C-alpha cells in the first residue's frame, strides 16, 4: 500500500487545479451552479471543460481522450468538484453512458458517439427507471418492437436528472417481451429529439429536477442498439458495478464539511460542534481510502462488487449525515446575508435524501455485501 | 397513573382535524412549505373554533382548557402542514400582550444569546440576528439577552438598525444597535416551570410531534400501495422495520409532550417538573429528524417530489427541529438539572 | 389523563416502601443480590415478601392475593426493584406462570397450585425454548405421549432462568404430533422433582445463569395440563401478550441511570462531558415510564392492545440496554477498585444488557407486531 | 493512492495468524477474558517470531517493517482474543526503557489527567487511580500530568502510597502522594505526530480492529448454520443487514488504522496530526457497534460458551475506552481541524 499520491500525480493534479482556477472557468462556474431551487444551463461550462481536455482524460485519443490511466480521470473528477463544477452532467455522460459505449459498443458506434461527449458538445442521461420499476428494474415494461432493421420504442421513463438538457438517452427496452423478467432486454442510445419523445419535469425539492420521458413509437436505428441484442440485463449490471466507486459522494461530503467549517470559522468562539467535526473528518478520511481502493483495483482489471458496495454505502451515508448536520451550522445572519457556505449547505440538505437512493439504494448495497458471507475467501 | 383519553379533548382534536383539513396546503415544491405568521391561511379556522381562548382561565374569560389544549392545537397544526398561526399569539397572550407579531430568536441557547442588549441611558441597544416564525418585516417579539437576564422585546416594523431578511425561509431579522426602552420589554424569559418560555417550548414540541406524525402517516400509506418484486413495500422487512421504529419514537414523544402539558396545568390549578418542557422539546426535535429521514428512505425518489406530499414535512423539520434550540444543547441543560439533583441527594 | 399517582396510591406506595425497608428485609436483600458472576439463593427473601403479602396483591384472596387492582401490583413491582429485590423469580413465578394459571387453569389447578406461589414458598420457571426453537417457537419437538390418564414428557428445554432454584416448570409439548406446526401443542405444569428431569446450568456471561432441562419420559398427571388440550399455541401467545408491559425494563434502566449519577456525584466536581447523555436518558426514562403505564391502564380496563404493549417493551428494553452500555463506562478506576456499590451494580448491568432485547420476545419480533398496525 | 498489497506484511500476517491459532484460549465465561501482561500465553509465539525486532528500522539492526508491523501484530492478537503481551513492551521499547512493565492511565483525557503530579515540598507526588493493561503489582508505566504537561512515569512496585487493585479486571492502580523525581520520567506524551503516544494509540486502534473483526467472524458463521422458520439466520434481513453494516465499519476502521501507521512510517523514513486520534476513535466506536450487533444476531447463545462471542464481548467492555472515550477523542480531533479552518 501507499496512502497519498505520486509526485507525478501531484504535479498533474496541480495543473488541473490551476486550469480550473482561470478567470474564464471561475466566471462560468459561477453562472452554472444550481442554488435556491434553480437549475441553470451548464452547456457553456462543459464546452469550456471539453476545450481544456478535462472531460475524459482516460479515454482513447481516437475518441477525445488523452490516453491516461483511469486513476488520472479520478484525480480530475476530484478537482472538478473542488473547483465548483456541477458534476451530474459529467457523471451521467462520461462516467455512465460514455463508459458503457466504451465497454460494449462497436467501432461504428464508439466513433460516431464518443467524441462529442469528450468535447462537451453532446450529453446523455440514463433512462432506466419506470413508474412500476424502481428497485425492481426488471419490472420495466418499455417495449422496442421491430421495424425493418430498426425499432419503435413505447414506454415511460421517470426520475432521470438533466434530461431536458441532454441529447441522448441510454434506454432499456424489451426487444422480446414474454421472455421472462430478466430476459429479452436490450439497450438503446435514443436521440431525444426523435418524434415520439416528450420530456417534462417532475418537480423535486433538490435544485436539480427530475424528468418524465414518454416514448410513443419512437424510431431507433438498428446501429443504436448497443451491446448484444436481448442481452441488455447483464450489460446494465456490469456497467453499474464498474461505475460504483464512492468517489462522487466522498466529494459531496468533503465540500459540505468544508462549507460548514467556513461558516463556523467566520464567527465568534463552538464546543458543541467539535465532536461532529472530528468524527466527520475521520470518516471522510476512511472514505477517501475506500474510494481509491476500488479505483486502484479497477485500474488493474480486478472487479470486486462487495468492496464497491462498501464504498458506495459508506460514502453515500456519510454525505447524508454531513448534509443533515451541517445544514444547521449557518447562523441566522449568514442565512440572511447569503454567505456562500449557507447557500451551499441549503442546497446540500435538499439534495441529501437522494444520495442513499441513486445508483443503487443503501438496501441493495447491503444485500450485495451479504454476498461476501457465503464466500470461502472471506478472510 | 391513568392515561385514558379525556373526552373533551378527543372532541377538540376531532374538530381541529377536520377544520384544518379544509385549509388548502401550499402547492410548491420549492420555497416556504407553509405560510406561517399570526394571520396565515389557518387563522380563520382557529378564530372560528375560539382557539385564542383555549389556554386562558375561565375567570379571565377563557375556556379554562389549559396548555393541554394549546398542545393539541399545535400538534394538529403540525400534522396538517398548513402553517402555525397559533404559536406567536399564544406566547404573547401568556404575557398580557396583544397579538399580531412574529416571534424570533429562540434558536440561541442560552435564551436570548443571539440578540444581545447592552445597557444605554434610556434602555438598551440590540445587536444580533434571529430566526422569525412570521413576516420578518412586521412587528416582532424578540428573545434578547441583557447582561445575562433573558427578556422578550417588542420591536416596531421600521425601527432603526432593523433589517428584515425575507429572501430565506424561515425568515430572519437583523438588529444593528436597534434601540428599545424598558416599556418595550414584554416580559422576562426565565426557566420557571410554568413560565412563558416553558409553555412556548411545550407548544413547539407539540408542533414537531404533529409534523413527524403527518410525515409518518403518508409513508405508512404509501408503503401499503407501492409494490416492488410483487410485494407491498410494508411487507419488506427493510422498509417495515424503519417505519415501526419511527412509530416507537412518535409514541415516546407523545408521552413526554402531553406529560409536560399536564404537569404545567397541574401546577396552575393545585421530582423533575422543572425539566419537562426541555425533555418534551428535545425528544420531539430528534424524533422529527429521525422519523422524516426514515419516511424519505422508505418512499424512494417520490418522497422528494409532489407525488406524495412528504416534501412539506421534510422542509418543515429542517426549520422547526432547531428553531427553539439544538436538542443536544437542550439535553445538556436537562442533564445539569438532573446531575445537580443527584449532587444534592449525596 | 393523569401523569401521576393519586393520594391513595402514594399512601399504599409508602407503606410498601416501609415494609421493604425493615432491618430483616434489608439483610435478606443484601444476601440475595447477584453480583460478580454469583447467583445466590433468594428463597428466604421471597418467603419474607410472601409473609408480608407483597407478591400477588392483585390476586383473589382465595388464592393468596388481596384483590387489589393490577395497578396496585405495578406499584408493588416498582417498589420491589427500587428496594433492591432481585425480581426475576417474581416475574417468572407470579407475572408469567401464576398469571397463566389464573387465565387458563381450572378452579382446581388454581387451588392446588396458586397459594404456595403467592406465599413465596414455591416458584416456577418457564420452559418453552428448545435447542432448535428460539424465535421460531413453533418448531418445538417436545412430545407428550399419553400414559393412561396422564402423559409422559420427552424433550429438551434450554435458556430458562432460575430453574435450578424452582419447583415447577411451565412446559410446552406436542400432545398430538404431526398435526401441523402450530397445532397439537399443550402446556403442562411439570414438577421438577418428578423422575427423568435433569436440570443443569449453561454458563452465562451475566450473573443469572441459563439452564438446560432434560425430560426423559417425565411422567405428568393429567390434571397438570393447563388449558385446553392441543390449544397451547393460542393460549401461550395470549399469555405472553398479557405479560408484555415494559415495566420490568423501565425499572432496570432507572436503577442503572441512578447508579451512574451516584457514581458521578460521589466524585468531586461539573462533569460536562456526561451532561447530554444524562439528559437524554432521563428524558427517555420519563417517556418509558408513561409507555409502561399506558399498557397497565389498558390492561386494567380489560383491553389487550398488542401493538401498545410491543411499543413499550421495545422502547424500555432498548433504553435499558443503552443505559447499561453507557453507564458501565462511568465509574472511575478508583471506584472499580474499591467496589463502590454503584460500580458493582453497573458491572452487573453491562453483562445483563445483551439479554434485554432478546427475552420475552426479541426486538425484531416487537417491530413485526408493530408492523400490523399499518 | 496506491493500495495494492505488499508481500512482506502478507507473510508476517500469515505467520502470526497460523501461530496464534495454536494459542489456548481462556475457558471461563466469568473473570478476565484473557491473560494480559507481557508474559501471556501468546508471549511465546511473539518471541519465537521475533516481534521485538519488528518495528526496529533498517538502521540499528532491525527487520524494518515500521509501525505497520506493530499494527499487524496488534490486529492478530485482538482477532485471536488471546491477550495482548505486546503493547506495554512496545511502548517501553519506543522510549528505550526495559521491558516488563504494565502501562496504565491512558483512559483519562487530557492525557495523564487521571494521575496528577503535584510540585510539593522539594519534590513531586503522584495522586489518582489508573487502569492497567497488565499485572497491577508489578512495575508500571503511568500516564501522568504535571502542571499541564503529559508525562510517562516509571514506578517500581512497593512504592510509597501505591496500592494495587487486584481482583477487578482490568486491574487498577492507586497513588496516594506517591513520590517521583524528574529521573523517573521515561518521556513526554505530547501530540507530536510520531511520538510514543501516537504510536501507542495506533497499536490500540489496531487491537480494537482485531477484537471487532474476531467477533464478526463468529456471528457471520453462526448466522450461516443456525436456522429458524426454515431459513438461515443470514437470509433474514434483520440479521444480514446489521452484519453487513458491521462489515462497512470494519473496513472503514481498517482504512484509517493502516493509513495512520503508514503516515508514521513515512515520517520516520495537512491531516497528519490527527491520524492517530482518528484511527483510535473510529476503532473504539466500531468495536462497540459491531459487538452489540453480533450479540443480537446470535441470540442468547452469544451470552454463553456455546459460541465464543462472550470473550470479545468482555474485551470490548474494557478496551473500547482504555485509551480514552471516543466522544472525547473526537472533540480533540475536531478542535484541531477547526484550528486549521481558522488560519
Ligand atoms: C438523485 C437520483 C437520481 C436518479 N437518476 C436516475 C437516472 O438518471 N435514471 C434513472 O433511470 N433513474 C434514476 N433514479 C431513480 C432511482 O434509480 C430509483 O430511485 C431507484 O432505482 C428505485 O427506488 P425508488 O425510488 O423507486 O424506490 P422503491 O423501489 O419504491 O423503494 C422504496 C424503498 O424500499 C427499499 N426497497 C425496495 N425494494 C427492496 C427490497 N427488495 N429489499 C429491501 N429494500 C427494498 C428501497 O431501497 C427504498 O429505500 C434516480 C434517483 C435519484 C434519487
Ligand atoms: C435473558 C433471557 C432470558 C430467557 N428466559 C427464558 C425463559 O425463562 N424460558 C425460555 O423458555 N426461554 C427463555 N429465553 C430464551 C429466549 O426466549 C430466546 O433467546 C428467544 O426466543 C430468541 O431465541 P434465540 O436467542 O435463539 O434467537 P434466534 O432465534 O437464534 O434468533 C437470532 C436473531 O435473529 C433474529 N430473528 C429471528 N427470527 C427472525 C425473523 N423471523 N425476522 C427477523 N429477525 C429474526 C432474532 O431477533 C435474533 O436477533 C431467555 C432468553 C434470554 C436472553
Amino acid at each position: 500500500m501507499r496512502y497519498g499520491f505520486t509526485e507525478e500525480q501531484q504535479r498533474f493534479r496541480a495543473d488541473v487545479r490551476q486550469a480550473l482556477r482561470s478567470a474564464e472557468v471561475r466566471a462560468a462556474v459561477a453562472d452554472a451552479t444550481p442554488a435556491d431551487g434553480v437549475e441553470p444551463d451548464m452547456r457553456t461550462l462543459y464546452r469550456l471543460l471539453g476545450k481544456l481536455g478535462l472531460l475524459a482524460v482516460h479515454w482513447p485519443a481516437e475518441f477525445g481522450g488523452a490516453d491516461r490511466p483511469l486513476t488520472d480521470a479520478a484525480i480530475v473528477a476530484e478537482e472538478l468538484v473542488r473547483a465548483g463544477v456541477p458534476d451530474t452532467l459529467h457523471v451521467n455522460t462520461i462516467q455512465i453512458v460514455g463508459q458503457f459505449l466504451l465497454m460494449a459498443g462497436s467501432a461504428e458506434q464508439k466513433r460516431r458517439h464518443l467524441p462529442a461527449l469528450a468535447q462537451g458538445e453532446r450529453f446523455a442521461s440514463v433512462l432506466y427507471t419506470e413508474p412500476d420499476a424502481g428497485s425492481d428494474l426488471g419490472a420495466l415494461r418499455t417495449v422496442a418492437e421491430p421495424d425493418g432493421d430498426g425499432y419503435r420504442l413505447t414506454g415511460t421513463k421517470v426520475f432521470s436528472l438533466k434530461t431536458r438538457f441532454v441529447d441522448l438517452g441510454l434506454c432499456a427496452a424489451r426487444t422480446t417481451p414474454g421472455a421472462g423478467k430478466y430476459q429479452g432486454i436490450s439497450l438503446f442510445l435514443v436521440d431525444l429529439t426523435a418524434p415520439g419523445v416528450t420530456v417534462s419535469v417532475i418537480p423535486g425539492v433538490s435544485d436539480e429536477q427530475f424528468h418524465r420521458v414518454d416514448l410513443d413509437a419512437v424510431p431507433v436505428s438498428g446501429d443504436d442498439l448497443i451491446g448484444a441484442r436481448d442481452q441488455g440485463w447483464p450489460l446494465l449490471n456490469e456497467a453499474l458495478a464498474i461505475e460504483r466507486t464512492g468517489l462522487d459522494y466522498f466529494l459531496k461530503a468533503e465540500r459540505w464539511l468544508e462549507a460548514a467549517l467556513e461558516a463556523l470559522a467566520d464567527r465568534d468562539p463552538h464546543d458543541a460542534h467539535l465532536e461532529h467535526i472530528g468524527r466527520f473528518d475521520g470518516a471522510l478520511a476512511a472514505d477517501h481510502v475506500l474510494a481509491w481502493e476500488v479505483l486502484t483495483g479497477l485500474a488493474s482489471g480486478r472487479v470486486d462488487p462487495v468492496t464497491a458496495a462498501v464504498a458506495k454505502y459508506h460514502s453515500s451515508e456519510l454525505a447524508r449525515d454531513v448534509a443533515e448536520w451541517a445544514a444547521g451550522v449557518p447562523d441566522p445572519g449568514q442565512r440572511a446575508d447569503r454567505a456562500p457556505a449557507a447557500v451551499v449547505l441549503d442546497s446540500a440538505y435538499r439534495e441529501a435524501p437522494g444520495l442513499t437512493l441513486s445508483a443503487g439504494t443503501s438496501e441493495v448495497m447491503l444485500q450485495i455485501m451479504a454476498t461476501a458471507f457465503d464466500s470461502l475467501g472471506q478472510e | 397513573m391513568d392515561l385514558t383519553p379525556d373526552p373533551l379533548l378527543v372532541q377538540l382534536r376531532g374538530a381541529l382535524r377536520t377544520a384544518l383539513a379544509g385549509v388548502p396546503v401550499r402547492s410548491g415544491v420549492h420555497g416556504p412549505p407553509v405560510a406561517d405568521g399570526p394571520s396565515g391561511p389557518a387563522r380563520e379556522v382557529l378564530d372560528r373554533l375560539g382557539a385564542a381562548d383555549f389556554e386562558r382561565p375561565a375567570s379571565a374569560g377563557g375556556l379554562g382548557l389549559g396548555l393541554t389544549a394549546g398542545v393539541v392545537v399545535a400538534e394538529e397544526l403540525g400534522r396538517a402542514a398548513c402553517g402555525n398561526p397559533y404559536r406567536a399569539d399564544a406566547l404573547a397572550a401568556s404575557l398580557g400582550h396583544p397579538g399580531g407579531a412574529a416571534s424570533a430568536g429562540w434558536e440561541a441557547l442560552p435564551v436570548g444569546a443571539g440578540v444581545t442588549a447592552t445597557a444605554r441611558a434610556g434602555g438598551w441597544d440590540l445587536t444580533g440576528a434571529a430566526t422569525a416564525d412570521g413576516p420578518a418585516d412586521g412587528p416582532l417579539l424578540v428573545a434578547a439577552r441583557a447582561g445575562g437576564e433573558p427578556l422578550l422585546v417588542a420591536v416596531e416594523p421600521g425601527a432603526p438598525g432593523l433589517t428584515a431578511g425575507t429572501g430565506c425561509w424561515p425568515q430572519v431579522v437583523r438588529f444593528e444597535a436597534t434601540p428599545v426602552t424598558p416599556a418595550d420589554v414584554v416580559g422576562a424569559l426565565d426557566d420557571s416551570p410554568t413560565g412563558p418560555l416553558a409553555r412556548a417550548r411545550l407548544r413547539q414540541a407539540a408542533y414537531l410531534l404533529g409534523v413527524a406524525d403527518g410525515a409518518h402517516r403518508i409513508a405508512v400509506r404509501h408503503a401499503g400501495v407501492r409494490r416492488q418484486f410483487d410485494t407491498r413495500l410494508r411487507d419488506l422487512p427493510a422498509v417495515a422495520f424503519p417505519l415501526a421504529r419511527a412509530m416507537v419514537a412518535l409514541r415516546a414523544t407523545r408521552a413526554v409532550v402531553y406529560r409536560g402539558a399536564s404537569l404545567v396545568d397541574s401546577q396552575d390549578a393545585g421530582a423533575g417538573t422543572g425539566t419537562a418542557p426541555l425533555v418534551a422539546l428535545a425528544t420531539a426535535a430528534e424524533t422529527a429528524r429521525d422519523v422524516v429521514r426514515s419516511c424519505m428512505q422508505a418512499c424512494g425518489v417520490r418522497a422528494m417530489t409532489d407525488e406524495l406530499g412528504l416534501h412539506r414535512y421534510f422542509r418543515l423539520v429542517a426549520a422547526e427541529a432547531g428553531r427553539y434550540g439544538e436538542p443536544a444543547a437542550l439535553w445538556r441543560l436537562a442533564g445539569a438539572a438532573r446531575l445537580d439533583r443527584a449532587r444534592r441527594a449525596a
